[PDB]
C-alpha cells in the first residue's frame, strides 16, 4: 500500500494473507474471506501450493489469532488471461472451513450490476510493499477515489469497464501496490474490487476486477 | 533458500503481486541460467513465449544489486559473460517487455 | 572450462583465482607482484572490498599451503562499455605484494598492437564449470584451443576447438589465454552456451591495452 496507514489490528477480518509455491519461486498475496470456507482474489495470485493465513495483523509474527489453511482448490475463472490480464479471478476453497469470530469472519459481496459511480472513495488493504524500497510487516490501508473509465481507457489498451474498473486519482500519491494484488476493494463494506494490475511505477490510476460482474460464476462456483 | 524479487512490466502493465525466483541451495548462478529463469517467468507469469520475446519492440532486464549497481541483460541476446554472480548480492530484477 | 583436461599442479604460476563469499567466481593473471588483470564484467557491479584474490592454487576444495591471498587495494580500468562488452579488463592493485617462487610468478605480456592471425594453437584454462550438470571444477582445467576471426569482432580474440564441443564456461571469466607463451587474452563471453561448437569464445585482446597496463603497473 502507497501512501496509506496502518490498520487497526483486525479492524479487516476478511483480509487474507496467501503465500505461493510456484515453479520458479514463491509470491505474496492478498484475498479475503467470502465464506466460511471460500477466499476471493486475483487470478495472477495462482500457484500449485497456497498458504492462506487469516486473523493477522503481523503477518511476520506467529500470532494466536492466526488462521493458517491450505487452499485444497484454487479455481481460476476458466477465461483468465495471464498476457491481457483479462477476468483475474479466483477462489480458494479453503480444506477446512474457518472458524468464524471477530478476527475472522467473511465480507459481503454486491448486487449485480451495482454501479460505482465515479468519485467514489472506497478502501484498499493490504501488506504489500509502501515504495520501490520498502515494505511492511503488519496491514495498511488507503483511500482511493473511483475513476472515470477515460482515465483508465486513455493508458490500459485492455481495460474493460464492464469487467474491471479504473482506480485512483493520478494526483493522490495513493495505491496499491505490489504484494496487495488479490485485496478487496471496499466501499460501503461491500467489496467491489479486487486489487489487480497498474503500472511498474505505482503512480495511478490502477485497474481492479469488478467483483459484480462475476457474481454469476462466483455463485455457481461456490456451488 | 536463496530469493530475489523481481517483476514484469509487459507493454506499461504490471499485476500488483510481489514474486520472487528460488534459488534454493544453489547461490551461484550466471546469465545463461538467469536469462532463462527470466524467460520461464514471462511464460508462467504473463503467457509471454520465446516468439513473442523474437518480435519484440523492445525485450530486456536488469539487475538491480544492493551495492547500489546494475547490469541491463537483452533477452535476445545470446552473448553471456562467463562470470559467476551470486544470488545474496542481487537486490532486484526488473522485466521490460516492450 | 568444458572437455579440458587437469593442469599438471602449478604448471601456470600466474594463474589467479578471484573468490567471494567463499566461492570462486572468475579468474585472473598475477602481473606484477602487486596486480593482477582480469576482465572488467568481473568486478563492475561486485563490492570489491569483500573479493579475495588468492595466488598460487591449484585444487580450490584443498587447503594448500602453497597460496598467498591479498585484498584488493585499488581497480583500473580502460575505458569499458558493458553494453557491447569492449575494452573488458581491469587491473586490480593488491594490497601487498606477492612472493615470488616457484608457485607464484608474474605472467609475459605481448608488444603493444601485436594481434594474432587464425589458427594460432594456444592454451584456454580456468576453474569455472565443467558442464551444464557436472559443477564447477576444484582443480585447474587447461585446454588447447585455435584463433578464429570468423564470427568475432575485430575488438576480441576468439577461439575455437573445432571436431567437438569445447570451450570456456562460466567461472572462467578473466582467465588468461596464453600463446606462444605470453598473455594474448582474457575471457570474457559465450555465445549461445558453453562449447557450442559453432560460435567462438571471445577474449579482451590484451595487446591492444599493454602500453595502457604498462602505465599502470608502470
Ligand atoms: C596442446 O597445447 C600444448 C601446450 O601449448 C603450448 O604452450 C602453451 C602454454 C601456449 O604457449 C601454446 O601457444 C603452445 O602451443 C602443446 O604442448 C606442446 O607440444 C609440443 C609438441 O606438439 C612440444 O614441443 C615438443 O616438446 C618435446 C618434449 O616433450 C620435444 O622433444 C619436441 O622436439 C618439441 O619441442 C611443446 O614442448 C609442448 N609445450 C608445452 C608447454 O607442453 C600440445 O602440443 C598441444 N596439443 C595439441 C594436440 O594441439
Ligand atoms: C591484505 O589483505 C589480506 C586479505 O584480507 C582478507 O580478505 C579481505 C577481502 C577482507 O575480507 C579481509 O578482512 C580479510 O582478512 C590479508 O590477509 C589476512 O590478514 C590477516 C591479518 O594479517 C590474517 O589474520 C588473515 O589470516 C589473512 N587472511 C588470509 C585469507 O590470508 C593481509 O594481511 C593483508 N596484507 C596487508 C599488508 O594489508
Ligand atoms: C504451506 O505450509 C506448509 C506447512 O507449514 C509448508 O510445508 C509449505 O511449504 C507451505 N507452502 C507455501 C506455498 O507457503
Amino acid at each position: 500500500i502507497i501512501g496509506g496507514r496502518e490498520s487497526r489490528p483486525h479492524s479487516r477480518p476478511y483480509m487474507a494473507y496467501l503465500q505461493i509455491q510456484s515453479p520458479a519461486g514463491q509470491s505474496r498475496c492478498g484475498g479475503f474471506l467470502v465464506r466460511e470456507d471460500f477466499v476471493l482474489t486475483a487470478a495472477h495470485c495462482w500457484g500449485s501450493n497456497i498458504n492462506v493465513t487469516l486473523g493477522a495483523h503481523n503477518i511476520q509474527r506467529r500470532e494466536n489469532t492466526q488462521q493458517h489453511i491450505t487452499a485444497r482448490r484454487a479455481i481460476r475463472h476458466p477465461q483468465y488471461n495471464q498476457r491481457t490480464i483479462q477476468n483475474d479471478i479466483m477462489l480458494l476453497q479453503l480444506s477446512r472451513r474457518v472458524r468464524r469470530n471477530r478476527n475472522v469472519n467473511p465480507v459481503a459481496l454486491p448486487r449485480a450490476q451495482e454501479g460505482l459511480r465515479p468519485g467514489t472513495l472506497c478502501t484498499v488493504a493490504g501488506w504489500g510493499r509502501v515504495s520501490m524500497r520498502r515494505g511492511t510487516d503488519t496491514l495498511r490501508e488507503v483511500q482511493l477515489r473511483v475513476q472515470r473509465d477515460r482515465q483508465c481507457l486513455r493508458i490500459f489498451g485492455s481495460y474493460d469497464p464492464r469487467r474491471q474498473i479504473c482506480v485512483g486519482d493520478r494526483r493522490e500519491r495513493k495505491a496499491a501496490f505490489k504484494g496487495d494484488s488479490g485485496g478487496p476493494l471496499l466501499c460501503n463494506n461491500v467489496a467491489h474490487g479486487i486489487v489487480s494490475y497498474g503500472k511498474s511505477s505505482g503512480v495511478p490510476p490502477e485497474v481492479f476486477t469488478r467483483v459484480s460482474s462475476f457474481l454469476p460464476w462466483i455463485r455457481t462456483t461456490m456451488r | 533458500t536463496y530469493q530475489v524479487p523481481y517483476s514484469i512490466n509487459l507493454n506499461g502493465t504490471s499485476t500488483n503481486i510481489l514474486s520472487n525466483l528460488s534459488f534454493s541451495n544453489k547461490p551461484w548462478t550466471n546469465y545463461k541460467n538467469l536469462t532463462s529463469q527470466i524467460k520461464s517467468v514471462l511464460k508462467h507469469d504473463r503467457g509471454i513465449s520465446e516468439q513473442d520475446l523474437k518480435y519484440a519492440k523492445k525485450a530486456y532486464y536488469t539487475v538491480y544489486f544492493k551495492n547500489g549497481g546494475k547490469r541491463i541483460l537483452q533477452l535476445n541476446s545470446k552473448n553471456y559473460t562467463a562470470n559467476l554472480v551470486h544470488a545474496k548480492d542481487v537486490k532486484r530484477i526488473e522485466i521490460t517487455v516492450k | 572450462i568444458v572437455g579440458g583436461r587437469r593442469a599438471r599442479p602449478h604448471a601456470w604460476p600466474f594463474m589467479v583465482s578471484l573468490q567471494l563469499r567463499g566461492g570462486h567466481f572468475c579468474g585472473a593473471t598475477l602481473i606484477a607482484p602487486n596486480f593482477v588483470m582480469s576482465a572488467a564484467h568481473c568486478v563492475a557491479n561486485v563490492n570489491v572490498r569483500a573479493v579475495r584474490v588468492v595466488l598460487g592454487a591449484h585444487n580450490l576444495s584443498r587447503r594448500e599451503p602453497t597460496r598467498q591471498v591479498f585484498a584488493v587495494q585499488r581497480i583500473f580500468e580502460n575505458g569499458y562499455d558493458p553494453v557491447n562488452l569492449l575494452n573488458d579488463i581491469v587491473i586490480l592493485q593488491l594490497n601487498g605484494s606477492a612472493t615470488i617462487n616457484a608457485n607464484v610468478q608474474v605472467a609475459q605480456l605481448p608488444a603493444q598492437g601485436r594481434r594474432l592471425g587464425n589458427g594460432v594453437q594456444c592454451l584456454a584454462m580456468g576453474w569455472g564449470l565443467l558442464g551444464r550438470n557436472r559443477g564447477i571444477a576444484s582443480v585447474l582445467q587447461e585446454l588447447n584451443v585455435t584463433v578464429v576471426t570468423s564470427l568475432c569482432r575485430r575488438s576480441n580474440v576468439c577461439t575455437l576447438v573445432r571436431g567437438r564441443q569445447a570451450g570456456v564456461c562460466f567461472g572462467d571469466s578473466g582467465s588468461p589465454l596464453v600463446c606462444n607463451g605470453l598473455i594474448h587474452g582474457i575471457a570474457s563471453f559465450v555465445r549461445g552456451g558453453c562449447a557450442s561448437g559453432l560460435y567462438p569464445d571471445a577474449f579482451a585482446p590484451v595487446a591492444q591495452f599493454v602500453n595502457w597496463i604498462d602505465s599502470i603497473i608502470q
